[PDB]
């Protein structure tokens, strides 16, 4: 499907992912 | 036809079909908020928060 979308070296960048089953 | 009478006159016509499911609620009812008063005894209500 494609039902949904959305938007928002010395030094790092940090990413943490998870779901709700859906959240 | 523009001629028609309004029974075979068309209409544009919308169903909202709600769904409420094992997926959470994406869609809600409006946040009407009322003006603020200090200094005097009262209940509150702060986002939820009474």
């Amino acid at each position: 499907n494609c039902t949904f979308e959305y938007v928002s070296f010395k030094n790092l960048r940090e990413f943490v992912f998870k779901n709700i089953d859906g959240y | 036809q523009p001629t028609n009478g309004v029974g075979y006159q068309p209409y544009r016509v919308v169903v909202l079909s709600f769904e409420l499911l094992h997926a959470p609620a994406t869609v809600c009812g409006p946040k009407k908020s009322t003006n603020l008063v200090k200094n005097k005894c009262v209940n509150f209500n702060f986002n939820g928060l009474t």
